[PDB]
RNA sequence: UUAAUAUUUGUUUAAUGAAAAGUAUUUUAUUAUUAUAUUGUAUAGUAUUAUUAUAGUGUAUAGUUUUUUAAAAAUAUAAAAAUA
């Protein structure tokens, strides 16, 4: 989709469409692929490092807020990529629902590593959870064999 | 021979592409078979492992 | 104005007249433009009239806010 | 449609597309803007050994103190070369040089004047060239690699002389 | 002046003589002794031995037919070397660093 | 290809790229008015 | 149209290098 | 809008001077408009195969001939300024070099390690 | 096989009822000069010019889209009439 893309562009823009040596070139090196970095949809609506200083009271002498320690521990984190991890109050931890599954996701497109549900043992070494095909764990042969010669059988 | 071999032809007969070629000869593009085959029996050397070991 | 200049800064911290170029072969040498260049020819042709003793037309005598 | 027939194999699209490999190696050859993740890849691991090496801090991967730059600032590498026709048993006032394209009149100048003490320079005239392109026996194309032409103009003329 | 010219050129060349193949190149064994400042003085001094090479080797390369094959190639390959034994050295110092 | 042809280097003969008599037809004939110098016309207006 | 028809001195931008106009 | 400069984009100049792709220094802060993003790519491309042709009636970048490699540009030093030819703002960006001072050792060392005539034309020289 | 064929036949010539350019390629070379970053170079060919970015103190020895020769027939030329 992206190299046809491209291509169209480019033909609209610098392609005569002839034998020329730029377009001969042009029609092999349009070929190449970009990077893919997933890119998490932004929230302008709600900015989730804002909340930092939300749901806190705050001490009238120095006119700061209060380092509660019950909050820092029931702080839910939300996950970014620029701003790692944020704490923010249980309470809103509703409207960041999607960020959550974009995270969980793993950052690439389903058809790149579809070769692994495709098999059976891939679906059953590997782990299917909000789409996060992470490998789940292994023993080795040494430690099967250890474990089975423990065991005696 | 190619003085010779110009001098018998008639001078009548012409060529066009004497100083210049159509197709640009600067693509980097395949040899022939029996060429290709040629380079392949006289370096062998080349492959991979040919170093008797040890 | 009448040296022939348009815009009265070069920098926010510096005038425009001021700017004199150094690395080249007249250093402190005030810069001059082409129209700079002409209203200095047309300064100096005056002058040299009015030396001669004829009626000194300097053309941007009768110049005002309309033009 | 007869789907039960056929296997599961993806065929082959066509009609088929060109590697994304440039070929050509003329006058007009054309640098790719595409970035490929190889060659982030690769920049990444010459700069700090990835992956087994930690990464360093945005600090020194931003600062003056990487060591790329570092090593680009404190040991310069510029291929300068003089034409022996040139200035060789002839007076001349125009000596050219061949260097690599990211310099220019500037760093040129500068050279000359702080590794070889050439400090009376006029002016440089810079024209790019591309690589000298050659077949060797066998036919394969190999280019050499580009080079920016320099015409350095002195206020004496110069001239080696050729003992014969 | 005009020595800077001469030493771009060189010298056994200059005087119709078969110029001499050198002994060796830099090992990291020895740049690791040595020291930063001289590590960079010595770096300069192959720079502009390198210089020369690629100087004669272009001129051989405009001249092949006058002019047979460069006489003592492997000197750029040692320079060469020397450099990246230098890179290597001064990588490791800054790795520790 | 003429150039690569005839006055590049060759087994048979020497090169001809630097060679007055073989580059002193490239000059044109009829002599043309110079190219307008960009650089040149910006330090004469030095624009204000 | 077959009648004829019968322009910016400072394509830097908004504001680039000398300033136009007196400030504020 | 877009991030390069507008001079960048169309040269202050009345010539178009400064028009063109302009490779910037990572650690410098002037920015360049050669950008290798999928969506940039198309005219980046354009600059390189056909060119900018300016209102004078002059074709600025890449006239003709030959394409030029925006990839060797040497970086970005400062912007373009009416009064003068070039006005220059990042000093650092132009490489400064520089020769270590002499030494004891250093004025007796030589480019090859000393290990443990007539000039005859000949076809090939193994070292 | 068609084929001892069909169509072609070109090295300054009978030089032309004529002559001021732009654009895109191919090919590249130590140009000079004004003498402050980068970038693309010159001639020579090739393809194109409606749909205004080529017209003036006055126009390149310009001849490849211009082509050889000691016959009749065929064919072309009615600008090949001194016919009808």
């Amino acid at each position: 989709m992206f190299r046809v893309t491209g291509l169209q562009l480019k033909n609209p823009v610098v392609f005569k469409q002839g034998q020329g040596m730029f377009s001969h070139q042009l029609k092999r090196l349009l070929q190449k692929k970009s990077i893919h970095r997933y890119n998490w949809d932004p929230l302008p609506m709600y900015d989730p490092r804002k909340l930092v200083h939300a749901s806190r009271h705050m001490d009238v002498e120095t006119w700061r807020e209060v380092p509660d320690p019950h909050w820092d521990e029931r702080s839910y984190l939300v996950p970014d990529q620029m701003f790692y991890n944020i704490p923010v109050p249980p309470e809103y931890k509703d409207a960041y629902w999607w960020r959550e599954l974009q995270a969980r996701r793993v950052q690439c497109p389903v058809e790149w590593v579809s070769h692994r549900m495709y098999n059976k043992g891939d679906r059953q070494r590997y782990d299917f959870q909000d789409l996060a095909f992470r490998k789940k764990f292994e023993f080795s042969y040494e430690e099967v064999v250890k474990n089975a010669k423990d065991m005696r059988s | 021979r190619l003085e010779l071999l110009e001098s018998m032809r008639h001078p009548r007969e012409r060529d066009f592409y004497q100083d210049h070629t159509y197709h640009n000869q600067w693509l980097r593009r395949d040899l022939e078979k029996h060429q290709k085959q040629q380079l392949a029996a006289r370096y062998k050397y080349f492959a991979p492992d040919f170093e008797i070991s040890p | 104005r009448c040296i022939g200049i348009t815009k009265p800064f070069y920098n926010k911290t510096t005038l425009r007249a001021q700017c004199w170029h150094d690395r080249g072969l007249q250093v402190g040498t005030l810069v001059f433009s082409q129209a700079m260049r002409d209203a200095l020819m047309d300064l100096e042709r005056a002058v040299r009239r009015k030396e001669l003793g004829l009626e000194p037309n300097y053309v941007w005598d009768r110049w005002g806010p309309v033009g | 449609w007869r789907t039960w027939e056929y296997q599961h194999t993806r065929p082959d699209p066509r009609p088929f597309p060109d590697p994304p490999v440039n070929d050509y190696f003329g006058r007009s050859r054309i640098w790719n803007p595409i970035a490929c993740k190889l060659g982030y890849v690769r920049k990444k691991a010459d700069e700090w050994g990835w992956p087994n090496k930690p990464p360093p801090p945005t600090g020194l991967r931003y600062s003056q103190e990487f060591f790329p730059f570092f090593f680009e600032r404190y040991f310069p590498d510029a291929e300068v070369r003089l034409l022996l026709d040139s200035v060789l048993n002839n007076e001349t006032k125009r000596p050219v040089f061949q260097i690599p394209c990211s310099m220019s009149k500037v760093e040129l100048v500068n050279y000359l004047k702080n590794i070889y003490g050439i400090d009376n320079v006029v002016r440089v005239e810079v024209r790019n060239r591309r690589g000298r392109r050659y077949k060797n026996e066998v036919g394969e194309i190999k280019m050499m690699d580009d080079y920016k032409v320099a015409v350095v103009e002195l206020d004496t003329p110069v001239s080696v002389e050729l003992k014969q | 002046s005009a020595a800077a010219f001469y030493e771009f050129v060189d010298n056994n060349f200059l005087n119709n003589k078969r110029p001499p193949v050198p002994g060796g190149s830099w090992t990291v064994e020895v740049l690791r002794n040595k020291s930063l400042a001289d590590l960079q003085h010595i770096w300069f001094l192959l720079l502009k031995e390198r210089n020369m090479l690629k100087s004669m080797k272009e001129h051989y390369l405009r001249h092949q037919e006058e002019l047979g094959a460069m006489p003592a190639p492997s000197r750029l390959k040692m320079i060469d070397e020397s450099m990246r034994n230098i890179k290597r050295v001064v990588k490791e110092r800054d790795e520790e660093a | 290809c003429s150039m690569r042809v005839s006055i590049y280097s060759r087994p048979g003969k020497v090169s001809r790229l630097n060679n007055a008599d073989a580059t002193w037809h490239n000059r044109s004939r009829k002599e043309k008015p110079p190219d307008f110098d960009p650089s040149a016309f910006r330090r004469r207006y030095r624009d204000s | 149209g077959v009648w004829n028809d019968v322009q910016n001195p400072h394509p830097g931008g908004d504001d680039f290098g000398p300033p136009r106009g007196p400030p504020k | 809008k877009n991030s390069w400069p507008e001079w960048m984009d169309n040269g202050a100049d009345g010539t178009g001077y400064g028009i063109g792709l302009h490779r910037t220094h990572p650690l410098s802060r002037l920015r360049g408009n050669l950008k290798r993003s999928p969506s940039h790519v198309p005219r980046v491309l354009g600059m390189m195969i056909q060119g900018v042709w300016h209102k004078s009636g002059v074709k600025l970048y890449f006239r003709g001939g030959k394409p030029p490699n925006p990839s060797v540009h040497p970086y970005l030093t400062g912007e373009p300024c009416p009064l003068y030819g070039w006005k220059v703002t990042d000093e650092s960006v132009i490489r400064q070099f520089n020769m270590p001072s002499i030494d004891g050792t250093n004025f007796r060392y030589k480019p090859y390690v000393a290990l443990q005539k007539p000039l005859a034309k000949r076809l090939f020289f193994w070292r």
